[PDB]
């Protein structure tokens, strides 16, 4: 999914970004490196993720 | 403590309003109270065609709240609320199949609903 997003960023939809964000924030485990990578990905590709849904998911996942 | 917006509306009884999600973040805690307000807002926006795409956002928020609801709520009312979200799922058809005639409108894909 990440390779497809990187290679074909022009041909994509917000659904793909939302699904990628949900998959990244699923977090079966916990690690600071994963959080840093998620923050970097969000900063690089901002203005394309649902703020309310992402905030609710983050609050639920703690 | 009203468990439905209809009871609160019964007890209680200008320009273009802003986006209802602008102040949605202020209701982070105590979602039960905000549920009635969200239902009333959705009912008000149901008429007059709901401008454009506002009904989709309202339905998505209501479905997310309903999915969050009854997760750890009262067991007695767990079955009812889970049933109520089914109606939202039916409304999802009205938000997917009957969202628009697709003649000129681009509509709104319920991908967030599928993820939820």
């Amino acid at each position: 999914l990440k390779w497809c997003v990187r290679e074909v960023p022009k041909m994509c939809n917000p659904i793909v970004y939302n699904s990628i964000l949900y998959m990244m924030i699923t977090d079966p485990r916990n690690d600071m490196i994963l959080e840093n990578d998620i923050i970097k990905f969000m900063k690089s590709n901002e203005n394309k993720y649902d703020l309310n849904f992402q905030l609710r998911l983050s609050l639920k996942f703690k | 403590v009203f468990y439905s917006y209809k009871t609160f509306f019964n007890y209680m009884n200008t320009y273009h309003p802003p986006k209802p999600s602008i102040v949605f973040s202020s209701f982070v805690t105590k979602p039960f109270e905000f549920v009635v307000f969200l239902e009333a807002c959705l009912a008000c926006y149901q008429q007059y065609e709901g401008f454009d795409e506002d009904r989709q956002v309202i339905l998505t928020t209501l479905y997310d709240l309903y999915l969050n609801l009854a997760q750890n709520d009262v067991p007695e009312r767990i079955d009812d609320w889970r049933s109520r979200a089914t109606g939202v799922l039916r409304e999802s058809n009205k938000l997917v199949y009957s969202a628009a005639s697709n003649n000129t409108s681009k509509r709104v894909d319920n991908s967030i609903m599928l993820l939820i």
